[PDB]
């Protein structure tokens, strides 16, 4: 029957060329592993990362190359992040898979249908071109190749996202206003609110409201879902089943396990919101019916909170250039704020590859 | 191919202006050859053992090898005699040299490697000849 | 050019194992069929190349490929850096080539000194 050889052959081929078009990716825009590396830098400390002056002149050798805007360079990851889902899959399968009267049998067979005019000259080019720049339109129109030509960014990001730049949190402004029940609170003084989620600590021991408020916890949940949804649709080239996995674990050996330590007060426990002589009495407190009732109601709700806080600090530069845009925006003027919004539309609805852009500027260093 | 044209003839004046020329003639050692199917020639040209070219090494074309040409005979300093060719091998430093090739033709191949284009200066340079820079080794053949 | 497809992927598959039914087909059949299996074929090429791959498939049968993402992008950005290594190396030679270029069409081919009158591929290399 079939000869798994060729399967395996075929198999081989395909993520070889897999790996060559993410790499020529990678080359004709090396910001494209940079970018991500560096993210990678903040989540996995061991990870070595490239001299800063490659970075800089975005360069990879000798030849520093053109800097392309933020929504190609995202896209670009988008389509390099499936690429690397069919690898997986790819390799999944092929680990799952892995004479001479045979052979005049099989070649005798062969000469069945002997008057099958036709060229055939399909199988690497349609592979080879089903993953390369460029391969929707006639020519040069759309860098997306025929694998994800269906690929969009705007149904992934809104227009106020731009691509990773801000995150929206005006709307949970908003929901925060319906939490609090009043209107004290300006989109100012609620990112001023988010700030404490930075720190390891003052989420906790200062929260903005009672930590076992309905309405509150409520509003954290849908929040901390928001940041995390956002920070791994903001960086597609990271593995986000190892974030998650490294998040987990450290939430259950070091979070749950009295990490938060006061030299007066002794041990913290998120769940029963109380501080613990010493590590004695801590312990055999996370047996007690009240701890067991807490950490079986409120577990969902102190694990996403918890997640709003390490995403946020991985996010810290988002969160930040957000805040800013804010300030911004806020000291503008009426027509001010009305072009910068003109500007934030047109690279919302415009094309992530130019009909007037270069290919082959390269420059020397 | 305007511009071009001034920088290329530029450089090649001055580099043709600045050539050193010491006008030492080196050592030859020509000898029949033969392979198959006919008979070719081949010359082995020796270099000065870092005697002299150690107070020169400014990679000055330091790194272009020896040039061979085919010259005719029909234009020579004194054109008196002529009507044959001549295999004329260059160095910067030291001084030209000649053999001459009564024969119509010997060892002119046919497509010997499979048509791969780095010119060098000619087909006759990348074609057939070796440049052994270690040594300071010149072969032709 | 689905029959010499076939044809030349099994005696490949087949040529990969043992390399002796082939040249026992050769001499058992006669048929004009295979005569990719002479490097004088331009087919021929091709066929080493499959054959390898086929080769290669025979490497780490028993063993799995356990890359994962961080990995194969590591990989995929050093292969990017050496196609721009490779890429740096054709130009430098592009340069020397021009250097020679402009030496030869520069010097006296009339500086005439002359004595007497009348397998480097292999020799190009080192050993
Ligand atoms: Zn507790």
């Amino acid at each position: 029957e079939m000869n798994l050889l060729e399967t395996r052959r075929s198999l081989l081929e395909e993520m070889e060329i897999i790996e060559n078009a993410i790499a020529e990716r990678i080359q004709r825009n090396p910001e494209l592993y940079y970018h991500y590396i560096q993210e990678s830098s903040k989540v996995f400390p061991d990870t070595k990362l490239p001299r800063s002056s490659l970075i800089a002149e975005n360069k990879i050798y000798k030849f520093k190359k053109v800097k392309r805007k933020r929504k190609q360079i995202i896209l670009q990851q988008h389509e390099i992040n499936i690429f690397l889902r069919d690898y997986q899959e790819k390799q999944q399968t092929f680990n799952k898979i892995n004479f001479e009267r045979k052979l005049q049998q099989l070649e005798k067979e062969l000469k069945n249908e002997d008057e099958n005019f036709e060229l055939d000259i399909n199988s690497k080019k349609d592979k080879y071109a089903l993953f390369s720049s460029s391969s929707d339109p006639s020519r040069r129109t759309n860098i997306l190749s025929d694998r994800a030509r269906d690929l969009d960014l705007n149904e992934i990001f809104t227009r106020d996202e731009q691509y990773g730049e801000y995150m929206e949190l005006e709307q949970f402004h908003s929901l925060w206003l319906n939490v609090i029940k009043r209107g004290d609170c300006s989109l100012l003084q609620f990112l001023d609110i988010l700030e404490l989620f930075l720190d390891d600590e003052k989420y906790l021991l200062t929260p903005p409201m009672d930590r076992k408020n309905d309405r509150y916890m409520a509003f954290l949940l849908k929040l901390s879902k928001y940041v995390e949804t956002f920070f791994f649709k903001s960086y597609a080239l990271l593995d986000a089943a190892a974030v998650e996995n490294l998040i987990k674990s450290d939430f259950e050996h070091s979070y749950c396990r009295g990490s938060l330590r006061s030299e007066a007060k002794g041990i913290y426990c998120p769940f029963c919101s109380r501080w613990f002589k010493t590590s004695s009495v801590f312990e055999s407190h996370l047996v007690g019916k009240i701890h067991k009732k807490n950490e079986s109601k409120r577990r969902n709700f102190v694990y996403s909170e918890y997640k709003l806080h390490r995403y946020l600090k991985y996010l810290n530069d988002e969160f930040s250039r957000t805040r800013s845009f804010v300030e911004r925006k806020l000291a503008f003027t009426a027509n001010e704020r009305m072009a910068e919004m003109d500007i934030l539309t047109q690279k919302y609805e415009a094309p992530a590859y130019d009909s007037t852009e270069k290919e082959g500027a390269e420059q020397v260093d | 191919x305007x511009x071009x044209x001034x920088x290329x003839x530029x450089x090649x004046x001055x580099x043709x202006x600045x050539x050193x020329x010491x006008x030492x003639x080196x050592x030859x050692x020509x000898x029949x050859x033969x392979x198959x199917g006919s008979v070719g020639m081949a010359i082995q040209v020796n270099y000065s053992s870092e005697v002299k070219e150690n107070s020169v090494d400014s990679d000055d074309k330091a790194k272009v090898p020896p040039l061979i040409r085919i010259v005719s005979g029909l234009e020579l300093s004194d054109t008196k005699q002529k009507g044959k060719k001549f295999l004329v091998i260059a160095y910067e430093p030291f001084e030209n040299i000649a053999i001459e090739l009564p024969p119509n033709e010997i060892l002119f191949s046919e497509n010997n490697d499979m048509d791969n284009n780095n010119d060098g200066v000619d087909e006759l340079n990348k074609k057939c000849t070796f440049w052994d820079a270690i040594s300071k080794l010149y072969y032709v053949q | 050019s689905r029959r010499d497809m076939e044809v030349i992927k099994l005696t490949a598959r087949y040529y990969a194992k043992d390399k002796s039914i082939v040249e026992q087909m050769i001499s058992k059949d006669g048929e004009a069929r295979l005569n990719f299996m002479n490097s004088s074929h331009p087919l021929h090429k091709t066929f080493t190349d499959f054959v390898a791959q086929y080769k290669r498939v025979y490497s780490f049968t028993g063993q799995e490929i356990k890359k994962s993402k961080r990995t194969i992008l590591d990989n995929c950005f050093e292969r990017t850096q050496y196609w721009e290594f490779e890429k740096d190396k054709d130009r430098e030679h592009d340069k020397l080539v021009e250097l020679c270029k402009i030496q030869f069409a520069a010097i006296p081919w009339d500086k005439f000194t002359q004595v007497a009158k009348f397998d480097l591929e292999q020799m190009r290399l080192r050993r």
